RNA sequence: UUUU
């Protein structure tokens, strides 16, 4: 195998889009501008609507 | 308990951040399967060795192997190289023991004796090996047994192996080229002799 | 296909290089330069001494570099050498001493060639295939009966594609054949018709002349070719895939190289999956055919030798043979002498066996 | 999951579940923490089985990867299981040996992350010595993969042992009803360089051959061996069959290999009947003893406790030559080891009894010797430990989390009050 | 429609794709690929509703590493660097075994100024990728290129050769997938001319030459036009065609004729004479007359010698001459001009070629490996005295300089076969078969006629033999 | 040539200046060397992207 | 300290003179012309002596005197030749013969210490009825092996070899074993290596590009001390060095035709003395070439000798 | 001063 690998899921051992992006940083006009993990978006030097869940 | 205080250690050295995620460090300790994989990260990480030879590499990772149990006195150091390698991996490890009582950790007998046991005694025999000294010579200037020798060259092997994947993950060429040329270098002989049941 | 055991030896074989070897299932044959051709039997008992179970004859005062080998089952066992002289000379061996028997095989204008590089094709008609040096093929079909009445028929010539060197040959169980040649040049042609296919060249640079083909070596299920050349002091092997012609990749480690000094020869085991090249530097590497990457390493000394009255450590100069070369190697089916097993010859005039662990 | 005496027949179960999985077209998994046990195991298996395929996979070498059968340490079986490895599709059942063999400075003995970390479809088969511990690892097993589990313990021996105590005498202590006797303890208590010869003249004239001599020093293992010059064991036939055996086997060295100190050493004491065994020795050197003392051609053998644990040692005799071993200093054994060290004195069809002898070079307390020979086993203990490494693999991969994993290890007395998100 | 459009670039197909798209968002909107395709889709219009879509599939699919890459390709498209630079860092410690983030790095890097990390990420990037991508193979031959055009290197340098080499082995494999690019094509003609490769060269430029000619009305079509006709000239002159070699170089040529203009008009000088030179010695004259860097002056000489006339010779001497006397002393003029007053036999001149000849600095005789001063000077030594004093030289370059090869080639024969041999030199199959065969020795002379029988030497010393 | 009179104990073979002077120092080649070569020669984002798979 | 000169004789020999040795009584010197002349100690052309070895001449000599005088020499062709003071001795083996041999040492049981051009040097004992046996042998430390260029013994038994690339290894003489390895257009050649008479000192004559340097190292830690400069210590490249009977002071011969004297201790320069740093704008020295070998004299015999390229031998 |  390799590290590029995942296991397989152990035995025994233990709204889904609308609960994903529950903590995503929502601009002006509905739109997500900053990536999870990050703290800026890009800075240059109807898609709102798509809320069907 | 110890698994916050080892959190605490993993982000205090910059292996994880604040958000529990893996870093390049913590990428790269993850392939070191041995038992220090901090020290040996902080080894490899930088271009310390970008002036070693093959041989000198395989004599310095001699360490981590090395339980440093033994009673003769050290020889002189036979490169300048390996001096120096012996004071960064000292300094190494000085530092990361004191990270280490920071955080009131408990320690094993192995982690807290590093420094105290003569560990770096056998760098002047896998030189030789490594050189091309057949086993004879080996042994008249070796301080262990033979049994103690083919195991250090055993595991020192598979050392070699994992520093050649954790340098592919860096972007090191001359480093992985060095390290499979040490594995071809040291694997030979009575050392690695096929066993009699196969 | 990673663990090799050594199994038996023999020192001082010859008075000369052993250039070349070849096997077949009864026994191992190989040449050499002071003219004599040897029987070795592959059916050996524990702790025997090869050289007991061994037959000499001799052949021509100039000195053997070739040597092959046909078994087929009435059963017929044939050997083909070459001498540096350039005669082509045939033996049919019988058996519980060993029997050599001269054959006249070729007519009186085939004579007059000087051929350097020959190679047997079994049936799956036998036929022989052969080089020339001012850079020809010629292909022959063997007739053993009309009883016993062997019978040599020409088929055809292959001409050079630019003349040069023609320095190595090889025959595929599908119906083709490959030529190499002195300035780095192959050249696949199709058996049934004699018509040219494919003509790649393989070399790093053309700065200098010191590009050569060595070895070409054609896959057990016949669809890869491996090629072995020089390049100006190194050792390189390259692959290419036979059905359309087209460059693999290569074989190399650090010491872009495949071997520090020279490669040899090449050889595949039985299913095709690992190759073997021996090196001037008196090494032999092991290869993973798919992955294109070395799988272990095997060391040549003269200290090897089980009798050490047979350790021929330095030559008639004095230079040292701590070291050395390896001339030819030889892959051996499995029940030929559990598992597969190998042989190669090296310049201490020595011949060794090996076994593969499990 | 099975807890019996070596030498009972533990590797029956082993041998049919081999079988089992062959006819259901399935693999098996064979593993061990000894890294020296794999290359016997392989042999044993390879000429136990017809039909059916044995393969060994170790650091670097791999025999036969497309078998029905692999054998390989812990180590390699959880880094096999991180990295996501595809043999472990077809794997029907994995075999855990010496499970309650225990050492503090080996990374090594890693089976309970092995065991959490298996897939569903995966069946268990776990051996170990008699312990008093087995119910809790049982019980824990079963709750935390779901499987069922079944329990068998046996303290039969196919074999009785004896214990003895050696002045030029042979007092037994101990019959075979495991009943201590007082009174010749208490006779015991009334009543070197010589030592090993006298012992090997009185056992020969006995007739309680071959021996075992158990000796916690490299050193004094070759001492004692270097004492025991003049005796021979050995006729000219046996000797030549040894000579051609040891030159055969070293045909795979060099000439200067050959040639080494211990090799000529070790020439020299085998061409008589004796031998030594330690961690000391040359890899080579320890497999042409262990298969010469199994072909039987050794009378007399030094060993520390490398060889308890080995896999074929048939011995008629067991001599403890002390009670003590240095692990931090020197300590007492414990019963455990004693009990494993001593049940390998019987040999079943050869033997009517087992003879194990503890030398007392003024006399021996009588607690410490009861407390070594007879006591309560140790019990089985967690080796369950956390690392940096496992720590960052399970951050990377970032589907299990590392506290959930922490909270399904053993625990004596664990908290039976968790009640999630409930 | 998004393949489509990336391989045609019309407008059209973009419209379609975001057309299919958002239907398919629209009957389910749970899926990843969907939200990657409809970023690709609108990543050249508008960079907030892409960025917007690429966040929204890794929050769906947090497992793929492709929409970090996307997301940092689309920063680095608005010219954001820092914001690139981030995301391929936490990309490089998600995903090291990928070859994206190695060439994204590398192109940022190359943007800022950095030349040796960006050859090392460069190179990286190409051994991970394993003849997958295109861009890496093209990135890297490009760089290679870049290194080795102006960097003063010689032939003898094994690691440059196998660079040029891997990078010619690159440039083929991309053009098996993607021909018809000029840009490729013209470094790989740059590779095979230097690698002595005149056929691939000649098939290469064909196809360059039609494509220009299709490709064409303006003014940087025609100086382009020149350059490439110009190393086509160049290709035919190094494969043995002078016509065709003189046609292209006039045609270029006329063209250029009136204005990176001199490098072509100097390879046009250069090959019009060489070609004229191969035999109408009036046209060479000429041209080699309308013509530093101490490599022309000695190759004018050599023709202009070669030629054969006195005018030439006087021409050829005084060149050498004046370039002596004004940029000072240095080994290779110094040997041409010592073989020319050898060859021509003029006494009055050979004692000072001598004198200074012996009076050598030490770093002339570093720089020297394969001892020219030591055989001229022992030839004129026994020209002019016709006595044996001439050995000495060889003495003393044994002596400085004892593991060459050369210097034992003619003290002792022993030395230089034991020098030569185990790899203490690196020495080809011919000369080690000649060292072989100067042993005169029956075995010795089989092992050097096995290693390379088309050698005349160990052939007649076999049949010598008997 | 030679290998036509081929054709027809370790043995002792019985095999014992302007040309290369012109041949070394002053013959004029049509490959042009490195030097020359110096002296003469002169050296879309959305195509490193991955579109996705097709879905059954 | 200041020296003058006192003897001198010009055109000595015929060839070039590559080295000089000397004892008690006698002067050897040898040359590319084959002889090897001996020099009375007590103008000296009158009382030299000529003698024929090798036609294809000597680059190496030395001198054993104990009443034993014994003389050792290296010829172009590999050979290696002695000569009792002249009677020709044939102490080699047959096998031994074959072999290429470049430079040699005597220590003064005697011992004899050579070198070979595959890298190997071989340790020998002389026992006086005349016979060597040879002691051991030592390996090239690379691989692929060098040219095996200096070589050097102490009295308190070590050796010293270096080669070609600049790499110098220190092997014990009582069992044989490396001690140290320091490796320090380009030459890095090593041309001399010395050891200290009294002390623990060892200076190595090393090669820069077209340079001369001077570096010292001291025993029993294989520390490096520092280097002599004036960090090259001449504008050309250094051939030999020489220390006194005190060890105090280093001579340090040049191919600049100067020769400069250093003090151990302070690591200074002395006195410069000019047979006949400035380098004109490459590396090249303004002075000519200059001398081969130099050899310090003991009292009753302080003094020293120089062999230059003018083919003359000269004493101070 | 066993074991790795």
């Amino acid at each position: 195998g390799s590290t590029a690998q995942l296991p397989f899921t152990p035995g025994g051992i233990p709204s889904t889009m609308a609960n994903a992006t529950k903590l995503l940083h929502k601009d002006g006009q509905g739109l997500f501008d900053i990536p999870e993990g990050m703290n800026r978006g890009i800075k240059p030097m109807l898609k709102q609507l798509n809320e069907i869940d | 308990p110890d698994y916050e205080k080892r959190l605490a250690v993993l982000k205090d050295t910059e292996f994880i951040d604040q958000n529990h995620n893996v870093l390049l460090k913590g990428r790269v300790a993850c392939e070191i399967n041995s038992g220090y994989e901090l020290v040996l990260t902080e080894l490899i990480l930088d271009n310390f060795l970008g002036s070693f030879e093959p041989e000198e590499i395989v004599a310095l990772l001699s360490v981590f192997v090395y339980e440093g149990k033994t009673r003769e006195e050290e020889p002189p150091i036979v490169t300048p190289r390996l001096a120096k390698g012996k004071q960064r991996i000292e300094e190494i490890y000085k530092k990361m023991l004191c990270v280490f009582n920071t955080h009131q950790i408990p320690l094993t007998q192995d982690e807290a004796e590093f420094l105290d046991r003569k560990r770096f005694a056998m760098m002047n025999v896998v030189y030789e090996w490594a050189r091309g000294l057949s086993f004879k010579e080996i042994m008249e200037m070796s301080p262990e047994a033979e049994g103690t020798v083919v195991r250090v060259i055993t595991w020192l092997d598979e050392i070699c192996r994992e520093v050649k994947t954790a340098s592919i993950i860096i972007g090191n060429s001359t480093l992985h080229m060095k390290m499979s040329r040490a594995q071809e270098l040291i694997k030979r002989d009575i050392v690695f002799a096929a066993s009699l049941y196969l | 296909s990673k663990v090799f055991i050594a199994t038996a030896n023999a020192g001082k074989a010859h008075d000369a290089d052993i250039f070349s070897v070849s096997a077949c299932n009864s026994f191992t044959v190989s040449c050499s330069g002071d003219g004599y051709l040897k029987v070795w039997d592959n059916k050996l008992l524990d702790n025997e001494n090869p050289k007991d179970k061994s037959y000499s004859h001799f052949v021509h005062k100039s000195g053997l570099h070739h040597v092959d080998v046909l078994q087929a089952i009435f059963e017929l066992c044939l050997v083909a050498t070459t001498s540096f002289s350039g005669d082509l000379l045939f033996y049919r061996i019988t058996r519980k001493k060993v029997i050599f028997e001269k054959l006249d095989l070729l007519d009186s204008d085939m004579k007059k060639h000087s051929f350097w590089a020959l190679k047997w094709g079994a049936s799956n008609s036998h036929r022989l295939v052969a080089t020339d040096v001012k850079g020809t093929t010629y292909i022959w079909k063997f007739h053993p009966f009309a009883n016993w009445s062997p019978t040599l028929e020409l088929q055809g010539t292959v001409e050079s594609p630019m003349s040069q060197f023609a320095t190595s040959v090889d025959i595929s169980e599908r119906g083709l054949i490959a030529t190499g040649f002195n300035n780095g040049t192959v050249q696949i042609s199709e058996l049934s018709t004699l018509r040219p296919l494919y003509n790649f060249e393989s070399q790093h640079s053309m700065i200098n002349n010191s590009n050569s083909i060595r070895s070409v070596k054609f896959s057990p299920q016949g669809s890869l070719l491996a090629i072995a050349h020089d390049s100006n002091s190194f050792g390189c092997i390259t692959l290419y895939e036979t059905e359309f012609g087209e460059r693999i990749g290569s074989l190399s480690v650090p010491t872009e190289f495949a071997h520090s000094s020279w490669v040899m020869s090449l050889s595949f085991n039985d299913s095709g999956e690992t190759l073997c090249s021996a090196g001037w530097d008196g090494k032999l590497r092991f290869w993973d055919v798919k992955t294109k990457e070395r799988i272990t390493t095997l060391n040549m000394h003269c200290d090897d030798i089980e009798i050490e009255e047979d350790i021929l450590a330095v030559d008639e100069h004095g230079d040292s043979l701590a070291e050395p070369g390896v001339f030819d190697v030889k892959f051996l089916k499995k029940g030929w002498r559990l598992n597969e097993s190998l042989c190669c010859v090296c310049l201490d005039r020595s011949i060794r066996w090996f076994r593969e662990a499990g | 999951f099975v807890a019996a005496h070596t030498s009972a027949g533990k590797t029956v179960v082993a041998e049919y579940a081999i079988a089992m999985a062959h006819r259901n077209m399935t693999k098996t998994i064979y593993t061990s923490p000894i890294k020296a046990l794999s290359n016997q195991k392989f042999r044993d298996f390879k000429e136990t089985f017809d039909d059916v395929n044995i393969g060994l996979i170790t650091g670097d070498v791999q025999i036969n990867p497309d078998a029905n059968c692999l054998i390989m340490t812990t180590e390699i079986l959880r880094s096999m299981l991180y990295r996501g490895a595809d043999l472990i599709r077809d794997v029907e059942f994995v075999i855990f040996d010496e499970v309650h063999y225990v050492n503090d400075q080996d990374r090594g003995v890693v089976w309970e992350e092995v065991i959490i970390m298996l897939p569903q479809h995966v069946k268990f088969i776990l051996l170990s010595a008699t312990v008093p511990n087995t119910y809790e690892f049982a019980n824990w097993i079963g709750r935390t993969k779901q499987k069922n589990i079944y329990v068998i313990s046996t303290p039969k021996r196919p074999v009785p042992l004896e214990i003895n105590i050696w002045k030029k005498e042979l007092i037994p202590v101990i019959n075979q009803n495991s009943e201590f006797l007082e009174a010749n303890f208490r006779k015991h208590k009334e009543i070197s360089k010589k030592t090993w010869p006298e012992i090997v003249n009185y056992l020969r004239k006995r007739e309680l051959l071959p021996m075992v001599v158990f000796v916690f020093s490299k050193k004094r293992c070759e001492e004692y061996a270097d004492w025991l010059e003049g005796i021979n064991f050995c006729n000219n036939k046996e000797k030549s069959q040894i000579h051609m055996f040891i030159e055969k086997s070293i045909t795979r060295l060099k000439k200067e290999d050959r040639d080494l100190p211990q090799i000529l050493k070790t020439r020299s004491l085998l061409e008589r009947g004796i031998a030594v065994h330690h961690g000391g020795l040359l890899p080579i050197v320890k497999e042409l003893i262990e298969i010469l003392f199994s072909k039987g051609f050794i009378k007399v053998l030094f060993a520390t406790e490398t060889f308890a644990m080995g896999l074929n040692l048939p011995t008629r005799t067991v001599i403890f030559s002390s009670i003590r071993k240095h692990d931090n200093g020197l300590r007492e054994l414990t019963p455990g080891e004693f009990t494993q060290m001593a049940g390998r004195a019987g040999r079943r069809g050869l033997d009517s009894t087992g003879t194990v002898i503890v030398m007392a070079y003024s006399p021996l307390s009588i607690a410490t010797f009861k407390e070594v020979t007879m006591g309560v086993p140790t019990r089985l203990q967690s080796q369950f430990r956390l690392t940096y490494n496992m720590i960052l693999n399970l951050l990377r991969i970032e589907a299990l989390r590392v506290e959930e994993m922490i909270k399904y290890s053993f625990s004596e007395n664990a908290k039976e009050t968790l009640q999630p998100e409930h | 429609e998004l393949t489509a459009f990336i391989t045609l670039k019309e407008p059209q197909y973009r419209d379609a794709a975001i057309f299919a798209f958002k239907k398919s968002i629209q009957l389910q909107s749970n899926t990843s690929e969907t939200w990657i395709g409809l970023g690709i889709a609108t990543m050249d219009i508008n960079f907030r509703v892409s960025q917007h879509c690429f966040i929204k599939a890794t929050a769906l699919e947090p497992k793929a590493t492709n929409t970090w890459f996307n997301l940092a390709m689309l920063g680095l498209k608005k010219k954001d660097t820092e914001f690139a630079q981030q995301v391929l860092n936490k990309l490089q410690s998600l995903a090291p075994q990928d070859s994206s983030p190695w060439l994204g790095m590398a192109l940022i890097l190359e943007e800022q100024g950095d030349i040796i990390g960006s050859s090392k990420l460069f190179a990286h990037s190409f051994i991970l990728s394993n003849g997958r991508s295109k861009a890496a193979q093209f990135m890297y031959a490009k760089n290679v290129l870049e290194n080795h055009i102006n960097n003063g290197d010689d032939e003898r340098d094994i690691e440059t050769v196998e660079k040029l080499t891997t990078a010619s082995i690159a440039l083929e494999q991309f053009f098996k997938k993607s021909p018809d690019s000029q840009f490729a094509l013209q470094c790989a003609l740059l590779t095979l001319e230097r690698l002595h490769h005149y056929e691939n060269a000649n098939e290469l430029a064909n196809r360059l030459i039609g494509i220009l000619e299709k490709k064409f009305q303006d003014e940087r079509e025609l100086f382009n036009f020149a350059i490439i006709k110009g190393q086509f000239a160049r290709i035919h002159l190094g494969l043995g065609n002078f016509e065709l070699s003189i046609e292209n170089a006039d045609l270029s040529q006329g063209i250029i004729s009136e204005s990176k203009s001199m490098k072509t008009k100097i390879s046009n000088h250069i090959c019009l004479g060489l070609s004229y030179f191969f035999d109408f010695d009036q046209t060479l004259n000429q041209f080699q007359e309308l013509l530093d860097s101490k490599h022309l002056v000695v190759l004018i000489a050599k023709v202009l010698y070669d030629v054969g006339e006195s005018d030439t010779k006087e021409i050829a001497l005084q060149e050498l001459t004046e370039y002596i006397a004004t940029s000072g002393a240095d080994l290779l003029v110094t040997l041409t001009i010592a073989a020319m007053s050898i060859l021509d036999d003029k006494r009055e001149d050979l004692s000072i070629i001598l004198e200074e000849l012996k009076a050598l600095p030490l770093s002339k005789q570093i720089i020297d490996k394969h001892k020219d001063a030591p055989y001229l000077i022992e030839e004129i030594t026994k020209r002019l005295y016709r006595n044996d004093t001439g050995k000495q030289v060889w003495q003393r370059s044994a002596y400085f300089f004892p593991n060459n090869l050369k210097v034992w080639e003619r003290l002792d024969k022993n030395i230089q076969r034991r020098i030569a041999s185990n790899g203490q030199n690196k020495v080809t199959a011919e000369e080690m078969s000649k060292l072989y065969c100067e042993s005169k020795n029956l075995r010795s002379i089989q092992r050097g006629m096995f290693l390379c029988p088309w050698n005349v030497t160990a052939v007649k010393a076999l049949n010598e033999c008997f | 040539e030679l290998y036509q009179s081929l054709k027809e104990e370790d043995r002792i073979t019985k095999l014992d200046a302007n040309d290369i002077i012109k041949d070394r120092f002053l013959r004029p080649s049509n490959a042009l060397p490195w030097s020359l070569l110096d002296m003469v020669q002169d050296v879309d984002y959305k195509e490193l992207l991955k579109v996705p798979d097709p879905i059954n």
